C-alpha cells in the first residue's frame, strides 16, 4: 500500500529522463502521472506520427514515466497515483526533483553588511552576509568572528532560485551589542563548489 | 474548467480555517472532488473525496475525526475545514476533480485532471508583528526588514522609480518565529551624495509602512 518514488534526477536537455514508481500488484491499475513546477499546482500530464515527449508506461511490477527530449520547461517535480482498491486510499509517491543541468556555473557574488547604527541604540545587532547569483545550489556559509568561528546565532536561508535563473540565498548572525563592538573584525566564510568567497566588516 | 479555492489563510493555533473550493464548466453532481494536501516543501498527501451528489465523505487514515468535508451544490462550491487547528497543520491544500476517464473497465477510478489554485494555509503560535525597518549602509547598498509577521512584506525602492539593480531576497524565518528579510540595491559609486534612495517597505497585515532612508 505504498508507492516508492527516487527523491532526485538529473538529465541533460534533449536527453532522455526515466521515473520511476514501485509498487506491487499494480499490473491492472493504471498509474496516473502529475508535474508540479515550483509554487504553481500540480498539472495532470496526459499522453513518426504525432511526435510524443512522454510516454506513459507501466509494467506489472514498477511503471516509470519516460521523458523524451528533455527540455528547460520539464524542470519540476513528478508523481503518482493509484486507487488501493483492497484498501481504498489514493497513494501518491514521494516526487522526484528533475533537475535540468544545462546551465553553467557561476561564482556567488557576496555582499556583507555591519549592523545597522539605529540597531545599536536599540541595545540589538544583526549582521547580515549576502550571497547573491550563485550556482548551482552549495552554499555552506561559515561564520568566523577574530579569527575564529562564531556558530551562535548564525541563521542561512534556504537556497531558492531568482528572476536570473541562478540560486541566491542570504545568512544572518544576531548578536549582543556589547559583542559586536568588542572583537575586532568579522567575516562570512561563504564555500560553494570547493571554492570560498569572504567578506570582512569592522566596528567603526 | 477550472476550480478557484479561497483565499490565503494565516490563524494561530487553535483557531479554525476553511479552504473553499468553486468548481465552474461542468454539471457540478458528475464526479468526485479530492483534497490532496502539501505540506511546505514536502510530497502530495491525500486527505480524502466528496462526491457532491450523494455528499458522502471518504477520509484518510491519519485526517480522520478532525477534518470535515461539507458541500453546498446551490453554489456549487465544495468546503474542506479543519476545526480546532495545530501547528504542524501549516500546509498549501489543494481540491481537484477527478475528471480523467479510465482507459479500461478493470480499473474504473476516475484519475484528477482539474486542479485548483492552492490556498496556502499558515499556522503558528506567533503574533501579528510590523517589520522594523533599518537602513544599510554602503558599490551597493541595502535594507533590512527585521521581525516581522505574517508574510509578505513587498519592498520597493525610491516609489517603484528603481527597478536596475534591486535584488529583495526571501525571508529568514528565526527561531522566534518572526521573519527577517534584506533588499539590497547595487546604485554607480559616483552617484552617491548626488540621489536619494528610499527603502519602501510596506507590511499590509500589521498595517505598516515605513519609507526610511539609506545614507553613508
Amino acid at each position: 500500500s505504498a508507492l516508492t518514488q527516487p527523491p532526485s534526477v538529473s538529465v541533460a536537455p534533449g536527453q532522455t529522463a526515466t521515473i520511476t514508481c514501485g509498487g506491487n500488484n499494480i499490473g491492472r491499475k493504471r498509474v496516473d502521472w502529475f508535474q508540479q513546477k515550483p509554487g504553481q499546482a500540480p498539472v495532470l500530464v496526459v499522453y513518426s506520427g504525432i511526435p510524443e515527449r512522454f510516454s506513459d508506461s507501466n509494467s506489472g511490477t514498477t511503471a516509470t514515466l519516460t521523458i523524451s527530449r528533455v527540455e528547460a520547461g520539464d524542470e519540476a517535480d513528478y508523481y503518482c497515483q493509484v486507487w488501493d482498491s483492497d484498501s481504498d486510499h489514493v497513494v501518491f509517491g514521494g516526487g522526484t526533483k528533475l533537475t535540468v543541468l544545462g546551465q553553467p556555473k557561476a561564482a556567488p557574488s557576496v555582499t556583507l553588511f555591519p549592523p545597522s547604527s539605529e540597531e545599536l541604540q536599540a541595545n540589538k545587532a544583526t549582521l547580515v552576509c549576502l550571497i547573491s547569483d550563485f550556482y548551482p545550489g552549495a552554499v555552506t556559509v561559515a561564520w568566523k568572528a577574530d579569527s575564529s568561528p562564531v556558530k551562535a546565532g548564525v541563521e542561512t536561508t534556504t537556497p531558492s532560485k531568482q528572476s536570473n535563473n541562478k540560486y541566491a540565498a542570504s545568512s544572518y548572525l544576531s548578536l549582543t551589542p556589547e559583542q559586536w563592538k568588542s572583537h575586532r573584525s568579522y567575516s562570512c566564510q561563504v564555500t560553494h563548489e570547493g571554492s570560498t568567497v569572504e567578506k570582512t566588516v569592522a566596528p567603526t | 474548467v477550472q476550480l478557484v479555492q479561497s483565499g490565503a489563510e494565516v490563524r494561530k493555533p487553535g483557531a479554525s480555517v476553511k479552504v473553499s473550493c468553486k468548481a465552474s464548466g461542468y454539471t457540478f453532481t458528475d464526479n468526485y472532488i479530492h483534497w490532496v494536501r502539501q505540506a511546505p516543501g514536502q510530497g502530495l498527501e491525500w486527505m480524502g473525496w466528496i462526491h457532491p451528489n450523494s455528499g458522502a465523505t471518504k477520509y484518510a487514515q491519519k485526517f480522520e475525526g478532525w477534518v470535515t468535508m461539507t458541500r453546498d451544490t446551490s453554489i456549487s462550491t465544495v468546503y474542506m475545514e479543519l476545526s480546532r487547528s495545530r501547528s504542524d497543520d501549516t500546509a498549501v491544500y489543494y481540491c481537484a476533480r477527478a475528471g480523467l476517464h479510465p482507459t479500461t473497465t478493470e480499473y474504473y477510478y476516475y484519475g484528477m485532471d482539474v486542479w485548483g489554485q492552492g490556498t496556502a494555509v499558515t499556522v503558528s503560535s506567533a503574533s501579528f508583528k510590523g517589520p522594523s525597518v533599518f537602513p544599510l549602509a554602503p558599490a551597493a547598498l541595502g535594507c533590512l526588514v527585521k521581525d516581522y509577521f505574517p508574510e509578505p512584506v513587498t519592498v520597493s525602492w525610491n516609489s517603484g522609480a528603481l527597478t536596475s539593480g534591486v535584488h529583495t531576497f526571501p525571508a529568514v524565518l528565526q527561531s522566534s518565529g518572526l521573519y527577517s528579510l534584506s533588499s539590497v540595491v547595487t546604485v554607480p559609486s559616483s552617484s552617491l551624495g548626488t540621489q536619494t534612495y528610499i527603502c519602501n517597505v510596506n507590511h499590509k497585515p500589521s498595517n505598516t509602512k515605513v519609507d526610511k532612508k539609506v545614507e553613508p
